């Protein structure tokens, strides 16, 4: 049911701003020091998402 | 109403109406939060489905 | 054979305008390899600016080259008579015209005549299986 | 979702509200109760109700076309036909059938994946052993696919903003 | 197959004006070796003195010679109905048009029809890997 | 026996245009040592500059020299009838032509007639093992 | 609003013959192929600029159409299913302008 | 080879007026055997009586038939963008034009485009060993 | 042992235009003693006067008579397929052609086909010791 246009089920609609059509680009690896309060394990390659994920 | 738990339930319901698992029933909700500046800022739970009104 | 572009039958029925006598529908043949041509849309469009158009009256015409029948005066095949024509193409299409008039006749040697005819409306008969009403 | 995937017809109303007025339902999907196969191998050949109707139309249309080979002379031992005779043989018959199948593409069939292997014609003698076959009996094998029509479109809308 | 200059598909949709009837997109085939032509820039320059120009409104047009479909009246192909057309070339280009109108129709023998169409805007889809946005 | 290059069987079926009379398939024979010719491509290319080619619509044609059957009027073999022909070679290849037409007939002496049939599509049936669908 | 409007527009392809393997549509057939479908949608999106969208940054990359046969592996896709991906921006609200005020005392 | 009459390189540089985009100096190829034609004298003469002449403003014109690049919209080649062109003949002559504009575009099938450009002046680079300054 | 002049190998690879079907490099042979022909310069000159010449675009072509392979439809040996061919002579010269096309096909009897292939460029591999880069 829901709205009239989407009730018949011919069209499935998804709205999300976090999806990207283009494939992942080239990879850049950054290496350096850290402090004790860092939670990331040492000597492990890990992905990063945003600046706000830093510090912690 | 001004019950935070009651408002939280309303936000969850709206998310479902905007969900991708079925035909959508788009909607929006309006709520209010009252108190000092320190208290009001504590209710900002990053809800795109609500428009919180701040009062002194 | 349903893909051969050509004309099968041509029938004309004159009506003398000064005596009222009518000559029954006679058959005719072509003078050369050309074919008749038609225009069935009465109104005519013209190009305005930015996709608009102006609509004008115009008429429905027809061009019918046919061999003169040796039993009919050459005058009748020009402005001096009325015409009622029918053309049946090979595929099955039939074009009908009534109360037509000849316009701006040109000299003819006595065998080949290229009549230009105008009428209020021309009716078309499509083969079986048409889509539009 | 479960009912549709299990070969059932589900109907729903055209409008929704609490006013309590009158509404008329409509069919979501036109599907028969066909599942699995004669050998218990799943497929969806007859999922659409239109498939059954097309199969009947295809059979009748083919039968009418094949009527022209009734009482026609045939040659099977020596394929050469003497001048002036009215007849045909296996290969000429096969060619005519192939031509008919192609002509109906887009009307009763979808494009054949491999036409050279979807149609075969064999005489009775070649099948039965010696002194068991009969004259003028043919076995025809065909395999077709019904036309394809739009069924569903999935949209992944991704909004973005012009910052500042 | 990417350097062959030719036409691959031609779809036309008719919308009768006196009855609002709509006929789905029907494929068509061209009558001869000529190709359609396009004009998509809806502004015309004229030459002033010393390199200066002067703009004018103008329109976007398309010339589409196609073979009449024997299931549609000949009047529709002339200026008696709306047209929506799409042409797909071999290389990959697609040109779409909507809400077009026919202008100054000429007589046709019954099979070959040449249509002049004008519309507010004509859209183009270049093959993958374009440069302009 | 797989190398011999020659014709084996020829079948022809007529359909008079004016009356619709039909005559079943009849076996014919060649008048001399000349063999037929085919062209199964419906498109014709032309040479532009820099390697491009203009692609245009064309026909599929067959040239079929046969000996007139003494039970069929000569007129039918010429452009006064529709034809449906099939040719089988020794290699097994079978050509099939339906709804053809004779173009530009050439005068014949009453026994040997050369035909120029053109059809929308000619169908080929390769021997077993074809690599193309 | 965009979702509802777009869903309504695509309804015209419901129950329309689609050719995917051999893309030459015969004479008289009523159908369409991927490229023609994409062109029609691209026309619609460009037309709504100023009503539901702003100017697309690159209209040639923000719209894609792929048949399900080109996404799923061999002998796993379904006939007549498409995946449409679109990206858009709402109409621009405002702008920022830097103003450098500079009176001049010299006459030239 | 210095006495060969022909064109060697053609470079164009578009500039979309509506968005300010600039495309580098892409190279082009010509569609047929014709060559560009030029007119580099700004003023024009007219014939009075007894050997006198009237002098009028006129402009400097160009005519550049070039094959469309499949990565640039057809609209740009018509009067919807600025043009900066250069043509290098085999002998050595180089002729440059900047800030040109297209005038009175005609319909193009999609490959062959014949641009008519006008600019304030055209600069000519004669081969080594010129006489005039 | 090197003076011998003649063809040694012919490889052809097809690519159906409509469906994109691909068939590997099948080896062919010749029907008679008529060797192929080439033109590897994509420029055509003209007489003019006083020793001058007009230089135009033209193409590079190849005429390749081969014997039809019984596993490939005849249509593919005509304008309905893109072709990529290679020829190796006895001396060592190797001609390579890619993304070619067939122009103006001639009717064939089903065994021998003469192909007129034109491509933007043909690559020649001379024996060891070439003097020109």
């Amino acid at each position: 049911m829901a709205q009239d246009a989407l009730s018949d089920g011919f069209v499935r609609l998804c709205i999300d701003p976090s999806l990207n059509f283009f494939g992942e680009g080239c990879k850049i690896l950054v290496e350096g020091q850290i402090t004790d309060d860092a939670t990331a394990a040492e000597n492990v390659v890990t992905c990063v998402n945003s600046e706000l994920d830093l510090v912690e | 109403s001004d019950d935070t738990d009651w408002q939280e339930n309303l936000r969850d319901w709206i998310r479902s109406a905007w969900d991708c698992s079925k035909p959508q029933c788009f909607g929006h909700g309006y709520v209010f939060n009252k108190g000092t500046l320190g208290q009001v800022l504590a209710d900002g739970d990053n809800s795109a489905e609500l428009s919180r009104l701040a009062l002194p | 054979c349903n893909k051969q572009n050509g004309v099968k039958n041509i029938l004309i029925t004159f009506t003398h305008c000064d005596t009222g006598e009518v000559i029954g529908p006679i058959s005719h043949e072509q003078p050369d390899d050309t074919l008749p041509t038609y225009k069935t849309c009465a109104w005519t469009n013209t190009a305005l600016t930015n996709g608009a158009v102006m609509r004008s009256a115009s008429n429905a015409t027809m061009t019918l080259p046919v061999v003169r029948d040796p039993r009919v005066p050459l005058a009748w095949y020009q402005g001096c008579a009325q015409i009622d024509a029918q053309v049946e193409k090979f595929d099955g299409t039939v074009m009908t015209l009534t109360e037509g008039a000849v316009t701006e006749p040109e000299e003819s040697d006595g065998r080949a005549v290229t009549m230009t005819i105008i009428a209020a409306e021309i009716d078309e008969l499509l083969p079986p299986g048409s889509l539009a009403a | 979702t479960q009912l549709q995937n299990n070969g059932f017809v589900v109907s729903g109303p055209a409008t929704t509200s609490g006013q309590g007025n009158f509404t008329s339902p409509y069919i979501y999907n036109d599907v028969t109760n066909y599942l699995r196969d004669e050998k218990n191998r799943p497929n969806a050949t007859f999922r659409d109700a239109s498939s059954r109707r097309l199969a009947a139309a295809t059979g009748v249309a083919l039968a009418t076309f094949l009527q022209q080979f009734n009482g026609l002379a045939v040659f099977t031992k020596n394929t050469n036909i003497k001048t002036g005779i009215i007849g045909t043989n296996l290969r000429l018959m096969l060619g005519k059938i192939r031509k008919w199948a192609s002509d109906n593409v887009g009307v009763l069939f979808s494009e054949f994946d491999n036409i050279n292997e979807d149609i075969q014609l064999v005489s009775d003698f070649d099948v039965q052993p010696k002194c068991v076959g009969q004259p003028g009996v043919f076995h025809l094998n065909m395999r077709y696919r019904p036309p394809v029509r739009g069924a569903r479109i999935n949209v992944n809308l991704v909004p973005a903003l012009f910052d500042n």
